[PDB]
């Protein structure tokens, strides 16, 4: 459906093993329509934030 | 386990009758399904 999630691994000793295959989790710009197909619509604030 | 569950493990044993002084052991684990079996990897006891 388009919608891009990120994974979270875990140890069987019940411990955190691996985030985003070890990249860090930014999200797309909230209300920039070029790089999200669902701009947020934030009235007039800062769209790339 | 390695996370902390507790399951109750049931050894049956049975006399062997084809030779004398003999047992056969079986391994039995307890889960919320029943009761699974347990195979041995390299255990020469086998059954049908």
């Amino acid at each position: 459906t388009g919608h891009v999630g990120h994974t979270m691994k875990f140890n069987n000793d019940g411990t955190l093993a691996s985030l985003n295959n070890g990249q860090p989790i930014t999200s797309v710009a909230l209300g920039d329509p070029a790089t999200n197909t669902t701009p947020v619509d934030m009235n007039g604030a800062d769209p790339a934030q | 386990d390695s996370m902390g569950q507790s399951y109750k493990l049931t050894t049956y044993y049975l006399k062997d009758q084809t030779q004398p002084n003999t047992w056969n052991t079986y391994y039995t684990v307890t889960d919320k399904e029943g009761e699974k079996p347990l195979n041995v990897a390299a255990g020469d006891a086998q059954t049908p």
